[PDB]
């Protein structure tokens, strides 16, 4: 849940090697220390928490789709067009001449900006009151309690562990020229 | 042509002026090695002297017996751009000028010290008055017409007689 | 004192009106805000320019097609200048002006449409992306991106 | 007052229910920069032309009207345009329409001036919207079938610009 | 900057160097690039 | 009491938050000497100005209108290509429109003499598109934004075009480095001439 005192909340240590600053507030949910540079003193906090909330969402389903990019996994057909090699980046280089990638950024920029922008301009504002991160996106059920609580948590701690490792996939394969799985 | 004078890109005494030009500065040229600084100095300067030869002579100004360009200023058009245009050029930056500097004194008049302002100019008032300068002519008949160009004579100080 | 670039005649020097009209907040669609008589906004104001406009798009339909269409043998039509057409009875003139003196689009060689552009002389549309894309060129197309990853592999 | 449509956004704060085919879908907030009543006189008016060009592509594919397809050849959807521009059919088109769209400015200025609702024409020759709920109903009827032969029309000339069939000889062939 | 350096900056022969200095100066820049100007070209 | 944008040094008086765009940017102190109206008028002016030379710019590389004179993807072509004629009616015209939407205050000492006159402010609404009071603050924040960003674009294209002689997209999708065998900047008195 929010566990506040014990883990995400005034008092919480990530890493306390370096104090907890008196500007980072303790009730954004994923609040934990780590903020040594001193950002939270004068950033608009809302709009850097929606910003990682959207780095995080982005991460998390780019590491899914490098999972399965590299498992071979695919779509009937898309191997047909597309290249057959697990490369990520080759898959990607392909699939910007294929056109593919330009639907999927036309669609994207599309929502991002007919609805992401309104939404961050009235998230900042203060003409909504929309919490960061919010889409009204909760289509399976599995809200209520939880959806304020741990999955806030458990979202934001999934999304920069999967930050981290897109990050290290990408490298790896770089470094090596040999993807991961 | 006008005035019994030649236009100057037939003129053989204007081609004379360019070749007598030309050579006086191969022979200083024929001191140097190619390389050098005065030879590079010299083969500009050659590289000049023709460029003008060659733009006179397709102006359409007229050459006279010395082979020297001559001004028309009667008034005709085909000769407007020797006199007439660089005067009306002239006379908007001198009315630009003096408008300018016009409207400077009336300023300096109404200030406390009003030869303090002209010994140490307030130059980000005369900087506003330097920019108004572009439209003088109506600004200046505006002012003309208005009764505050011209004094009346009985407010002119003058001698006895 | 004066600051200067003030824009007040008084502090300047300079003698001013000394009127200065209120400014109004109505507007008219192909003319400005300011200072207008009374009732001049209610007769010339946007109700009016925009029927204007629409009157001269409506009428520029014949004008931009204007001509001596007449039919040969067949149905086939023949289009000719209004020159072509001699009034009779004006002494030594004989070629008369005609609206296509007022509009002379065919000696300037413009062509003009009822929608201003003729399929001779058509706005022309060009691709600047050259059909190549914006990384991974091959051949003679070299983006700013590709000279981006050029640099940095060296 | 949060959007019906998009439910993260607000309520856009200048369009309301009153409104035929309301959605509250106003997410860029066009609605408070334009004029609204303007902006509902223009989507009828797209709604209205979209709804003919559509129904116009689907009818032009199945039948074509007797001597057309002399002038008229192998050309099909906006093919025909340039052909027809050399003739006078889209010249007699346009400055029909062109006479309408004079009275049609008249109409929205009134509109602007509030003494007209956007797109009213008063046309009702045959009797349809004598009842008020059924005047509702159309209402609403017209504007999500122009809004949807829209996007049609878009769709339609596009695929002749990809692939040349017509819509109903995209349905055919592939 | 200093107010008693900029009212010296204002007095009439700085002005006057300085402005007749810049005058001087866009005359020679000006027949730099446009050399050999007898005439306005018309 | 120190400026946002330059923290080291004192906000200057003449900002004081209110106008669009201000966030306290003058180190040379220019508002000190020079009226803010005036400046602000000249700012909106000038990226007015730039919002139409950039947009020129870009359309005229992909759009033309027909006709041999007015083919030139390359802008700065454009400027000698264009008909002489219709470039000094655009001119003309642009000079009447200066005296009669300023209403003939166009000096730096009668501009603003109307109290009513605002920096900018010249009555220019065709569509009524500022109509609503509530979009006004952030309209007027975003013109002033577009300007100032617009007139460093057009100057970065207009150098761009002078340097490489190609078009600003074409110039991108077809780029070329600087070499420095040409175009070296200076030097008129580093070789004493020639
Ligand atoms: C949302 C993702 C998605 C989904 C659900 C599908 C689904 C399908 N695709 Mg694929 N496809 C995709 C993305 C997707 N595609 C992408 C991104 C591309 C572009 C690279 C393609 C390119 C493509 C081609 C070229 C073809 C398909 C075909 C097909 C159909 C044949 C399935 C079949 O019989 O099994 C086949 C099962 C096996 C081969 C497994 C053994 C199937 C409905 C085929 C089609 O058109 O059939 C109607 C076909 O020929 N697809
Ligand atoms: C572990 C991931 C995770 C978690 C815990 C959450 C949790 C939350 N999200 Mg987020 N979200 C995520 C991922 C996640 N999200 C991603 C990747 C996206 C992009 C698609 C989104 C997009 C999104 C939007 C747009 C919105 C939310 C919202 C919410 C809240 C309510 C929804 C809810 O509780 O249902 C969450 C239920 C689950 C997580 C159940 C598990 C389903 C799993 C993750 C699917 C797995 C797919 C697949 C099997 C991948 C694995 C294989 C791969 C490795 C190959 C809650 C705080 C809403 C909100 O109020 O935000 C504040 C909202 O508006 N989320
Ligand atoms: C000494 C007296 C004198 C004076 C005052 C002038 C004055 C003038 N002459 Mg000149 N002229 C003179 C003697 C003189 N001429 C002599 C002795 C000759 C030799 C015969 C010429 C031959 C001459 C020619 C061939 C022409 C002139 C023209 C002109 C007029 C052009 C200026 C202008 O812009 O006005 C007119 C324009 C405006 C008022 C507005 C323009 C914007 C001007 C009135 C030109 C002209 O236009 O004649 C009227 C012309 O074509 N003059
Ligand atoms: C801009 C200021 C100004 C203005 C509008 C005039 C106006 C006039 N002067 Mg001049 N005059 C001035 C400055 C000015 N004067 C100065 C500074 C001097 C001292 C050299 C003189 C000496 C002078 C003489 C000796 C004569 C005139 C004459 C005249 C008249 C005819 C035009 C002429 O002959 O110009 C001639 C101009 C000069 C000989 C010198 C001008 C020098 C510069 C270019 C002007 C000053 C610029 C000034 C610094 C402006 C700064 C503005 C800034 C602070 C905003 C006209 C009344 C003549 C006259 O009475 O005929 C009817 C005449 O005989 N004036
Ligand atoms: C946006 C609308 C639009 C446009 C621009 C065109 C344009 C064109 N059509 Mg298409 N067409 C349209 C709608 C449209 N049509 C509709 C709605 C239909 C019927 C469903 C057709 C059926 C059609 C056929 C069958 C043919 C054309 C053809 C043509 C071309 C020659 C013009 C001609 O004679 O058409 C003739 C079209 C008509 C006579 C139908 C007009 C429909 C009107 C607008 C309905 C209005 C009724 C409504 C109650 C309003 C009453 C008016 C009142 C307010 C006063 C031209 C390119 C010809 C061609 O070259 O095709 C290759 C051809 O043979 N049209
Ligand atoms: C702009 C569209 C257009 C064009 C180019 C033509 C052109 C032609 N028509 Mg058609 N026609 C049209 C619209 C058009 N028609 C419409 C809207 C109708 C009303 C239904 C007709 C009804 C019609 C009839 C009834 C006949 C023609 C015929 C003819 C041809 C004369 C031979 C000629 C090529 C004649 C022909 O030869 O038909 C094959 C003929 O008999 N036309
Ligand atoms: C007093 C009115 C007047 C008259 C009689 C002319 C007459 C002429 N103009 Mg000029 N012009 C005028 C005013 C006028 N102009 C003004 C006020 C401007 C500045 C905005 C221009 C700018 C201009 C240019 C840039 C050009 C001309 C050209 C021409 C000539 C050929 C015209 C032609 O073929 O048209 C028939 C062709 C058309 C009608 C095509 C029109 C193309 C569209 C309408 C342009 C788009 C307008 C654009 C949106 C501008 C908006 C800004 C504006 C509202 C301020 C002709 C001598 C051309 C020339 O010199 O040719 C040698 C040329 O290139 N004109
Ligand atoms: C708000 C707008 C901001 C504008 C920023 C300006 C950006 C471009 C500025 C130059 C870029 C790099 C220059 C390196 C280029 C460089 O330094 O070249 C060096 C050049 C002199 O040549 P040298 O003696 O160096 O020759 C060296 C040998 O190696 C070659 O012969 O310096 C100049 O004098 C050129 C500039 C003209 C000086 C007068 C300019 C006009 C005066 C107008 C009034 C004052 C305005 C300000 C003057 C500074
Ligand atoms: C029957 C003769 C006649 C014709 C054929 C005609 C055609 C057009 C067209 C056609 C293409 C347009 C686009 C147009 C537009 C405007 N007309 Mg109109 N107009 C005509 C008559 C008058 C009079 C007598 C006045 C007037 C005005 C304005 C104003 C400015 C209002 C403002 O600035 O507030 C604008 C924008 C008033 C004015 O101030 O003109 C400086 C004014 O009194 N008009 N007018
Ligand atoms: C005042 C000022 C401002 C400003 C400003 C600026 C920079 C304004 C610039 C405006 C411009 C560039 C206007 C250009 C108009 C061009 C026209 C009308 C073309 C007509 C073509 C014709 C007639 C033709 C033809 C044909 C010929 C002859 C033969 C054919 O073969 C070809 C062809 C078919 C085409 C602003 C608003 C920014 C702010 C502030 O308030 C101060
Ligand atoms: C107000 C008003 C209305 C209106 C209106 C109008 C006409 C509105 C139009 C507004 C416009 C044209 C705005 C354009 C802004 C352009 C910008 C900010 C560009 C910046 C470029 C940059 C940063 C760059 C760059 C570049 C560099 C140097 C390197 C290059 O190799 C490439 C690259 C391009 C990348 C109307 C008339 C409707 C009525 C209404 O009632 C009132």
């Amino acid at each position: 849940l929010w566990n506040e005192g014990k883990i995400q909340g005034k008092g919480v240590s990530v890493i306390p090697l370096f104090p907890r600053p008196a500007s980072l507030d303790g009730t954004f949910p994923g609040d934990q220390g780590f903020d040594p540079f001193g950002f939270s003193s004068w950033v608009n906090m809302k709009f850097v928490a929606e910003a990682e909330i959207k780095h995080c969402r982005l991460a998390m389903l780019a590491f899914a789709g490098i999972m399965v990019e590299s498992a071979g996994i695919s779509f009937p057909g898309a191997t047909s067009v597309l290249g057959s090699s697990k490369n990520i980046f080759e898959i990607h280089d392909k699939a910007v001449a294929s056109g593919a990638m330009g639907q999927i950024l036309l669609w994207v920029s599309f929502f991002e900006v007919v609805a992401g922008v309104p939404a961050m301009n009235e998230m900042l504002n203060g003409e909504s009151s929309r919490i960061p991160g919010y889409y009204a996106f909760d289509p399976l059920g599995q809200g209520k309690g939880d959806k304020m609580g741990r999955m806030q948590l458990s979202e934001i701690q999934n999304g920069r562990l999967a930050m981290l490792a897109v990050s290290g996939i990408v490298h790896h394969t770089l470094i090596t020229g040999k993807g991961p799985l | 042509d006008v005035a019994g004078l030649t236009p100057c890109g037939e003129s053989k005494e204007f081609a004379r002026r360019l070749d007598g030009s030309v050579k006086k500065l191969q022979t200083r040229l024929s001191k140097y090695e190619a390389g050098t600084p005065p030879a590079l100095a010299l083969q500009k300067q050659i590289d000049k002297t023709k460029n003008r030869f060659d733009r006179y002579g397709k102006a359409g100004l007229l050459c006279g017996t010395d082979g020297l360009p001559h001004l028309i200023t009667d008034g005709r058009w085909t000769h407007s751009g020797e006199f007439v245009i660089p005067g009306l050029l002239f006379l908007y930056v001198a009315g630009w000028i003096g408008w300018v500097g016009r409207s400077y004194v009336l300023f300096a008049r109404t200030a406390d010290k009003p030869t303090e302002k002209e010994i140490i100019i307030d130059v980000p008032v005369a900087l506003s008055f330097v920019s108004t300068g572009f439209i003088w002519p109506f600004s200046a008949f505006k002012e003309f017409t208005s009764g505050n160009l011209i004094v009346p004579a009985d407010e002119i100080t003058v001698s006895p007689r | 004192d004066t600051t200067g670039f003030s824009g007040v005649p008084s502090q300047f020097a300079r003698p001013e009106s000394g009127v200065y009209p209120a400014e109004p907040t109505e507007q008219t669609f192909l003319g400005m805000r300011g200072p207008r008589a009374p009732g001049h906004r209610e007769n010339f104001g946007g109700k009016h320019t925009a029927t204007m406009l629409a009157i001269a798009a409506l009428l520029w339909q014949p004008v931009s097609e204007a001509g001596m269409y007449r039919m040969g043998a067949d149905g086939a039509l023949t289009k000719s200048s209004f020159s072509n057409m001699e009034v009779p009875g004006f002494g030594n003139m004989k070629k008369a002006p005609t609206i296509e003196s007022l509009f002379p689009f065919a000696k300037n060689g413009f062509d003009a449409s009822p929608a201003l552009f003729g399929k001779g002389s058509m706005i022309v549309v060009e691709d600047p992306r050259d059909g190549c894309g914006a990384y991974a060129n091959s051949g003679a197309c070299h983006t700013f991106l590709d000279e981006i990853g050029d640099a940095l592999k060296k | 007052a949060m959007s019906e449509s998009v439910p993260f956004l607000k309520k856009p704060e200048a369009l309301d229910s009153s409104m035929a085919g309301y959605a509250g879908f106003d997410p860029l907030g066009l609605s408070s920069i334009a004029d609204i009543k303007f902006l509902q006189e223009s989507e009828i008016k797209h709604c209205r032309i979209a709804m003919l060009a559509a129904a116009g592509s689907i009818a032009q594919d199945i039948f074509t009207f007797p001597g057309v397809s002399k002038v008229v050849g192998t050309a099909k959807m906006t093919g025909v345009h340039d052909v027809l521009v050399k003739q006078g059919a889209m010249g007699q088109i346009l400055l029909w329409t062109s006479f309408l769209e004079v009275f049609g400015t008249i109409a929205l200025l009134e509109t602007l001036d509030g003494k007209r609702a956007p797109g009213d024409f008063k046309f009702d020759p045959l009797g349809f919207s004598k009842n008020a709920e059924t005047a509702k109903r159309y209402q609403l009827s017209e504007i999500k079938n122009g809004r949807l032969a829209m996007l049609a029309t878009g769709g339609m000339v596009h695929g002749y610009f990809i692939t040349g069939k017509g819509p109903l000889e995209l349905l055919t062939n592939f | 900057m200093d107010s008693n350096f900029l009212k010296y900056l204002s007095t009439a022969p700085v002005l006057f160097t300085v402005w007749l200095s810049f005058t001087a100066s866009f005359i020679i820049e000006a027949n730099r690039f446009f050399p050999d100007m007898l005439y306005f070209p018309m | 009491a120190k400026s946002k944008a330059v923290p080291f040094l004192s906000q200057p008086e003449a900002l004081d938050g209110s106008m669009a765009g201000d966030v306290g940017f003058d180190p040379f102190g220019i508002s000190s000497v020079i009226d803010i109206k005036w400046l602000r008028e000249s700012e909106l002016k000038h990226g007015r100005i730039c919002m139409l030379a950039a947009t020129g710019c870009l359309v005229q590389e992909v759009v033309h209108l027909p006709g041999p004179a007015f083919s030139q993807k390359m802008a700065l072509n454009a400027w000698a290509a264009a008909p002489r004629g219709g470039m000094i009616s655009i001119l003309v015209a642009i000079g009447l429109i200066e005296m009669i939407s300023n209403r003939f205050a166009l000096t730096a000492t009668d501009m603003f003499a109307n109290p009513n006159r605002v920096p900018g402010d010249l009555g220019f609404d065709p569509l009524s598109l500022g109509a609503n009071p509530a979009n006004r603050a952030r309209f007027e924040l975003s013109e002033v934004i577009h300007g100032r960003a617009a007139m460093m674009g057009f100057s970065g294209m207009v150098h761009q075009m002078i340097v490489s002689k190609q078009a600003p997209i074409e110039q991108l999708m077809h780029f070329k480095a600087v070499d420095s065998s040409l175009m070296k900047l200076g030097g008129a008195a580093g070789n004493l001439g020639y």
